[PDB]
């Protein structure tokens, strides 16, 4: 047997991975293999595989047997491009020891993590694992620690995207907590530390696999997964589209792409969206879609914390991040869940030089013991902090309500904002007329007459604008034109801040 | 228009260049009736639509050449977006 024959035989096995029968089962369950997923994700022919001939070195517990020698050791690693842009990937292969993590497994992932940080290219992981490989014991625990160290080091340096394409258990479930976005596949992917078998054995509770850690749970209730997609093919198609929004590294400006949508057009549809009656809700998404280039908007966590909307869009070719209230849900109030999603999004966009647009319509905070005992104070500070420390352009437009401390939390101008616009329907006050007048004229006669005078003078955006809180009051139809003008001149903005080892977020 | 065919052709063009979005409209019905062979010839009675659409309105039916044009347009537009997606300012 020549060396070339041995090489060819290893190449053929590396492509089969766990073997054809395993691959057959992989398809029966409705899943693609790790290599098929990469072929879909990356530009055709752009993928270059690294370390395809690496095998484990563990000899204990029968691991020295030829039957266990799977080239690639359960991960496919390499580099490629999406639409001409460099990206690093890795994908875990469930058909080889269940996708469990070995020492060598982690080493290969770390290698990719180090090349991407050095050059400044994003890393996209496709995760699917049964947890640690117990045959090696403590070697796999060091594997996790090294991966975690790279994921922390890369934070704020390169984007880190993690798409879950199957179950994930043990220590593996923490890597999506360190990356920037986590995506899942409905009814296929899971995120949990221990399985239902442990829950039943430890405590007298009955739960199944989907209830414990299914995609629907994490995208609707726990707030862990940013979005779930119907199947593997649609998940990777949307991932390519998402990729096109982000810079390659935090040293780069927000990408600018060819755009055919005139930057100076008006949107007459905005003038009548906001009702004159204060108790009538409207859909904030109608405003967002009409302003953004070609009416394309990428919504994050559509089913979690619906009272606040965050997502990506482009204006005049440039990627921007959008944050705003949704008056349809809980009157547009802030609560614990909305502050968590908001602060996380704002901080990512600031780290990677993506401008922020804020659409404010917030009457205050969600009251009640459910929020008080939940630490609403500690959690609300997260969104205020995320805006106050931002150094990227911030353009705020107030569409209607801004009462109380929520005015400042939703990126008010006095938090180093660049511009602040009000629509004619905006009203900025410490509280509404009823509270303010009954408190001011407490115990006085003819309070209702005093309220009429108070409403005429203060129930409008003018007592704030004349003091410098608002830069202009614009016809809503011109909102897009005004924002476009600001974005194209604030893009060269640079500011300094006192040196600090690191930031200290309230948590 | 100056004649019966000019006014009908111009109507067909106006309907395809008439943008209504946000509600459900009846342009599909108007665009097919005006091009119906009985309408162009004039064999129209007050119960015309009830005999042409005895089972309800189904939408415009494509022939062989029209399906090829629709497939070619949809495929070329798909690629046009795929090519635009690759044109970045050079970093
Ligand atoms: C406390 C901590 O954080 S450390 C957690 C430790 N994690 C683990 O060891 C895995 C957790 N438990 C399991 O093994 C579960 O079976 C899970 C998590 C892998 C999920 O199970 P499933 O998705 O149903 O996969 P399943 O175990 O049925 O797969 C069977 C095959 O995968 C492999 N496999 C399954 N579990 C493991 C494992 N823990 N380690 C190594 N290989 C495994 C087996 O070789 C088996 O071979 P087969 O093809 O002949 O069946
Ligand atoms: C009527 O009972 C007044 C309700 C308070 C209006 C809303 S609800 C939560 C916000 N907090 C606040 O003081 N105003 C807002």
């Amino acid at each position: 047997t020549s060396v070339n024959e041995r090489i060819e035989n290893k190449r053929r096995t590396a492509l089969l991975g766990g073997g054809q029968r395993r691959i057959d089962a992989q398809h029966k369950r409705g899943k693609l293999t790790a290599r098929e997923r990469i072929s879909l994700l990356l530009d055709p022919g752009s993928f270059v595989e690294s370390d395809m001939f690496v095998e484990h070195r563990c000899a204990d517990f029968g691991m020295a047997a030829d039957k266990n020698k799977f080239p690639g050791d359960s991960v496919v690693t390499g580099r490629g491009r999406i639409n001409g842009r460099l990206v690093y990937v890795f994908s875990q292969d469930f058909t080889v020891f269940g996708g469990s993590l070995s020492g060598a497994h982690a080493q290969k992932i770390c290698k990719i993590m180090d090349q991407a940080i050095t050059v400044g290219a994003p890393v996209i992981g496709l995760n699917d694992s049964g947890g640690a490989r117990i045959q090696e014991g403590v070697e796999s625990l060091a594997g996790y620690a090294d991966i975690f160290l790279r994921n922390v080091t890369a934070s704020g340096v390169i984007p880190q995207i993690s798409l879950i394409m199957g179950p994930c258990a043990g220590g593996a479930v923490y890597s999506p907590a360190l990356t920037d976005f986590t995506f899942m596949v409905k009814d296929t992917s899971y995120l949990f530390i221990t399985g239902p078998d442990v829950v039943k054995s430890v405590t007298n509770e009955d739960v199944t696999q989907e209830e414990l850690g299914g995609a629907k749970t994490h995208t609707t209730m726990s707030g862990v997964a940013h979005r779930a997609f119907e199947n593997d093919v649609d998940a990777l198609c949307n991932l390519r589209d998402f990729f096109n929004y982000l810079p390659l590294s935090s040293q780069d400006p927000a990408p600018v792409r060819e755009c055919h949508d005139p930057s100076d057009r008006l949107v007459p549809e905005l003038d009548t969206i906001v009702p004159l009656e204060s108790t009538k809700a409207y859909n904030m998404v109608d405003i967002i879609h009409s302003v953004v280039d070609e009416r394309e908007f990428f919504e994050i966590m559509p089913n979690y914390a619906k009272n606040i909307i965050v997502g990506f869009a482009r204006m005049n070719g440039r990627t921007v991040g959008i944050v705003g209230n949704q008056p349809k849900v809980a009157s547009g109030c802030l609560d614990i869940n909305s502050s968590v999603k908001g602060a996380r999004f704002v901080r990512f966009c600031d780290a990677f030089n993506i401008p922020l647009i804020t659409f404010v319509d917030v009457p205050g905070f969600l009251p009640g013991t459910a929020q008080e005992y939940g630490g609403i104070i500690r959690h609300g500070a997260k969104l205020l902090y995320a805006f106050a420390e931002a150094t990227v352009p911030k353009v705020t437009v107030i569409t209607r309500k801004a009462y109380g401390g929520a005015y400042d939390v939703m990126s008010s101008k006095h938090l180093c904002g660049d511009t602040n616009y009000a629509w004619p329907t905006a009203e900025i006050a410490v509280m509404g007329a009823k509270g303010a007048v009954e408190i001011i004229f407490k115990g006085h006669e003819n309070v209702e007459a005093a309220q009429a005078e108070y409403i005429e003078k203060f129930a409008n955006p003018f007592p704030a604008a004349v003091r410098g809180f608002v830069d202009d009051i614009i016809q809503p139809s011109s909102t897009r034109a005004r924002i476009c003008c600001d974005l194209d001149v604030l893009a060269s903005k640079k500011v300094q801040r006192p040196w600090r080892k690191h930031a200290n977020i309230p948590l | 228009g100056s004649d019966r065919t000019e006014a009908l052709k111009r109507m067909a063009d106006a309907l395809d260049n008439y943008v209504i979005r946000g509600v459900t409209h009846n342009i599909a019905l108007l665009r097919e009736v005006i091009i119906n062979s009985r309408f162009v010839k004039g064999d129209i009675s007050t119960k015309f639509l009830s005999d042409v659409y005895p089972d309800g309105f189904k939408g415009h039916m494509l022939t062989k050449s029209e399906k090829n044009q629709l497939l070619a347009i949809a495929s070329s537009l798909f690629v046009a977006f795929q090519l635009r997606a690759q044109h970045f300012q050079e970093n």
